[PDB]
RNA sequence: UUACAGCCCCGCCCCGGCAGCAGCAGCUCGCCGAAUCCCGGGGCCGAGGGAGCGAGACCCGUGCCGCCGCGCUCUCCCCCC
RNA sequence: GGCCCGGGGGCCACGGCGUCCCCCGCGAGCGCACGGGGUCGGCGGCGAUGUCGGCUACCCACCCGACCCGUCUUGAAACAC
RNA sequence: UCGCUGGCAGUCGGCAGAGCGAGAAAGAGAGUGGCGCGGACGCUACGCCGCGACGAGUAGGAGGGCCGCUGCGGUGAGCCU
C-alpha cells in the first residue's frame, strides 16, 4: 500500500532512516553550541568584573 | 541475573543520547562483555478418567465478521499519557473557576493529580468550595501566591477518590478531610492583609475592562 | 526569460528541495522517496546509492547529473508566501522574472 | 455574579467582493483593534445565543426558549483586530450585527 | 584661529592601547547557515485494516510486527534519595 | 591538501587469537521508541406527555449570486424571429 | 478515466510446515564418496486487488447504461378479489 512520506526536516528517526549520518552531526552541532554559550557567558562575567 | 542501571546516556534532547556508539560501547566495557553459543488437563472421574481441555471451541460462529486491524505504534491508553502543567500554575496560586456551577470564583491550588486535574481545595469558609478537581485549562491563573509548602494534605485523596459514584448525600470522610485541610491552610491566608477579602470576592467583567489588556 | 524565475541555488537550498518534496520516477510513476533501496534500485549503476550522494551529485554536478537529474520528478512548489513583487518583470526592473543571481535562496526559502 | 464573556459583534461573512464564504464568520471583538492585540482570543470558543418559539432542552437546567450555536477563534483578519471564527453550523444571516459572546474558558494563561 | 567651546585633517607612538564586534545602548548601516539548533502556541485532518512474531518434524505459542534509532541483563565495584 | 606525510583535553560505525606477504557466516533475553496513515485499558449531562433525532421534502425570513428559453449568427437579455 | 497491456488459480493444511519487496543475473534443489485433531475473509477471473498521473468543451465521433416504453420465445412451483 502507500506509505504516508513523512517530513524529514521536521522527523528525526525519517531523517535517520534516510542518512544516518545526522544524528552525530546534529549531536557535535548542539554540544558546540553549549560549549560556546557557556564560554560567552564566562567571558561577560569577566568584563562585568572589569567594569 | 543482574541488578538493572540507570541508562549510561544523559539525554542531550529527546531522542539523542550524550555519547557516541563507540563512546557508549567502552562505557558499557562491553570489550570484556564479549558473549558467544498445557492445553489439557487430566482429571479423575467417579468408568475410568477423561482428559478435560480447557480449551472449547465455540458453540456459535456469526454470519460474518470483521478482519484484524493493522497495527500502529505510537498510541497508548489514556492512563499513561505525559501530563503537563502550564508554568503559570504554581503550588499555592490563586485560580478562577470559569466553567462550572462555582464559576467566577477564586480559590487556592494544592496539587496536581495523576490524570492531569488540578486539586483545587477553596475554603468552605470563605467561598463554599471543597476540595474538587477542575480542569487546567478552564481555569485562569492570577499571579498572587501563597507559601503552601508546609502544607501536609492526606496521601489517600486521589482520582478513585474523587471520582463519581453513580440523591448525592455528603460523607463523614470527605468532611473531615475538608476540616483537616481547611485547618492547615487558613491560617496561612490569614497572614496575608485582606486576601480572606479577595478570596470571598467573585470575579467579573464591566464596562471598560478587556481581559486582554489587564494583567492577571 | 519572461515565463521563468532562476538563480544559483545553496547547498541548502538543494538539501531543503530533495529532502522536502524528493519523487522519483520509478517506472515512470511518481514515487515519494522515502527510503534509500529507491534510489539504489534505479541508480545504484552510476554507484549513487543514497539520498547524501544524490544530492551530492546534483550540487557538484559530477558525471551522471544527467542521470540524476532526469530520476528527479520535477519539483511542484507552493505559491510564494508573502507574495512576488512583479510577475510580469524583469527582476533587474524590480520584477520577478529573470536572472536573480543568488536571491533565488531566498525565494526557495519563501517557496517552501 | 457578572458577566464571564467578551462582547463582540459578527460583522459578515468571509467574503471576496462577489463571492460568500458561508464557513468562515468574522468577529469583531470591542476593545482590540490590532492585529499583534487580537493574539490572546485565538483559540477562544465563542457562542451565538438566541431565543425561539418552542421549548428546548437546557444542560443542567428545565427547557427554555434559549438556544446556541458554538464556534471557535481560528485566526486573525487584517490589521484591524478582526478576527475568523468557525461554527459547527454556519451561521444565519439575521445575525449580522449582533452580540457574539466570547468566553475565556478555553485559556492558554 | 583656542582662550573660559569645539571641529577638521598630517607624521610618530606595537594597524598607539583596551572592551566589543554586523552588538541587548532590543533598530547606525549587509549577505547568510554541512559556517544551525532548541522550545512554545493556534488551526484543519485520521484516509487504510490478516504487516505477523516464535518454535519446528523434538513444535502447535502468541497477537508489540517490519525498517531505522536506542536502553538494561547475562562482568565487577563505588556514590546519592 | 596529503585517513591533518613523518620523527621526538576531546573524539571515534576503533576493539581476538594464528600465521604467510607489503611499506613504515546461525549468542541469548527483555525494554523504550520523533520508527510502513488514531487511539484512550478517559469522562460528563439529559431523557413519557413534552421532550430527542430526521441533510433531503411544505411555508417563511435573511446574506451573497442571479437578464428568457429555442434558434440562425463573428456577435442574443435584445428594440431579431 | 487512462496507464502499469501491474498482482491473485498458492484456499499448495496433521498425506501439514505457512516465503517470494528485495540495490546489483540465476536453486527454502535432490541425492555419491572422501498428548490435545485445530488454522478469519477470499476468486459473479466479464471477478477481486494495488500503485501513479489526469478531469474545459459547441459541430461531430465512440463506449456503458441493474435508465425507460410496447410486443414475442424461454424462465421465476413469480404476484393478484
Ligand atoms: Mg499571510
Ligand atoms: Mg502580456
Ligand atoms: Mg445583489
Ligand atoms: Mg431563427
Ligand atoms: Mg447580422
Ligand atoms: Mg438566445
Ligand atoms: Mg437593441
Ligand atoms: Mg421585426
Ligand atoms: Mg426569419
Ligand atoms: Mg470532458
Amino acid at each position: 500500500r502507500r506509505v504516508l512520506k513523512k517530513n524529514p526536516l521536521k522527523n528525526l528517526r525519517i531523517m535517520l532512516k534516510l542518512n544516518p549520518y545526522a544524528k552525530t552531526m546534529r549531536r557535535n552541532t548542539i554540544l558546540r553550541q553549549a560549549r560556546n554559550h557557556k564560554l560567552r557567558v564566562e567571558r561577560a562575567a569577566a568584563a562585568l568584573a572589569a567594569k | 541475573k543482574g541488578k538493572p542501571h540507570c541508562s549510561r546516556n544523559p539525554v542531550l534532547v529527546r531522542g539523542i543520547g550524550r555519547y557516541s556508539r563507540s563512546a557508549m560501547y567502552s562505557r558499557k566495557a562491553l570489550y570484556k562483555r564479549k558473549y558467544a553459543a498445557l492445553a489439557t488437563v487430566t482429571k479423575p472421574v467417579g468408568g475410568g478418567t477423561r482428559v478435560v481441555k480447557l480449551r472449547k471451541m465455540p458453540r456459535y460462529y456469526p454470519t460474518e465478521d470483521v478482519p484484524r486491524k493493522l497495527l500502529s505504534h505510537g498510541k497508548k491508553p489514556f492512563s499513561q499519557h505525559v501530563r503537563k502543567l502550564r508554568a503559570s500554575i504554581t503550588p499555592g496560586t490563586i485560580l478562577i473557576i470559569l466553567t462550572g456551577r462555582h464559576r467566577g470564583k477564586r480559590v487556592v491550588f494544592l496539587k496536581q493529580l495523576s490524570s492531569g486535574l488540578l486539586l483545587v481545595t477553596g475554603p468552605l469558609s470563605l467561598n463554599r468550595v471543597p476540595l474538587r478537581r477542575t480542569h487546567q485549562k478552564f481555569v485562569i491563573a492570577t499571579s498572587t501566591k501563597i507559601d503552601i509548602s508546609g502544607v501536609k494534605i492526606p496521601k489517600h485523596l486521589t482520582d478513585a477518590y474523587f471520582k463519581k459514584k453513580k440523591k448525592y448525600e455528603i460523607t463523614e470522610q470527605r468532611k473531615v478531610d475538608q476540616k483537616a485541610v481547611d485547618s492547615q491552610i487558613l491560617p496561612k491566608i490569614k497572614a496575608v492583609p485582606q486576601l480572606q477579602g479577595y478570596l470571598r470576592s467573585v470575579f467579573a467583567l464591566t464596562n471598560g475592562v478587556y481581559p486582554h489588556k489587564l494583567v492577571f | 526569460e519572461p515565463y521563468i524565475a532562476w538563480g544559483y541555488p545553496n547547498l541548502k537550498s538543494v538539501n531543503e528541495l530533495i529532502y522536502k518534496r524528493g519523487y522519483g520516477k520509478i517506472n515512470k510513476k511518481r514515487i515519494a522517496l522515502t527510503d534509500n533501496t529507491l534510489i539504489a534500485r534505479s541508480l545504484g549503476k552510476y554507484n549513487i546509492i543514497c539520498m547524501e550522494d544524490l544530492i551530492h551529485e546534483i550540487y557538484t554536478v559530477g558525471k551522471h547529473f544527467k542521470e540524476a537529474n532526469n530520476f528527479l520528478w520535477p519539483f511542484k512548489l507552493s505559491s510564494p508566501r508573502g507574495g512576488m513583487k512583479k510577475k510580469t518583470t524583469h527582476f533587474v526592473e524590480g520584477g520577478d522574472a529573470g536572472n536573480r543571481e543568488d536571491q533565488i535562496n531566498r525565494l526557495i526559502r519563501r517557496m517552501n | 455574579s457578572g458577566r464571564l464573556w467578551c462582547k463582540a459583534i459578527f460583522a459578515g461573512y468571509k467574503r471576496g467582493l462577489r463571492n460568500q464564504r458561508e464557513h468562515t464568520a468574522l468577529l469583531k471583538i470591542e476593545g482590540v483593534y490590532a492585529r499583534d492585540e487580537t493574539e490572546f482570543y485565538l483559540g477562544k470558543r465563542c457562542a451565538y445565543v438566541y431565543k425561539a418559539k418552542n421549548n428546548t432542552v437546557t444542560p443542567g437546567g428545565k427547557p427554555n426558549k434559549t438556544r446556541v450555536i458554538w464556534g471557535k477563534v481560528t485566526r486573525a483578519h487584517g490589521n484591524s483586530g478582526m478576527v475568523r471564527a468557525k461554527f459547527r453550523s454556519n451561521l444565519p444571516a439575521k445575525a449580522i450585527g449582533h452580540r457574539i459572546r466570547v468566553m475565556l474558558y478555553p485559556s492558554r494563561i
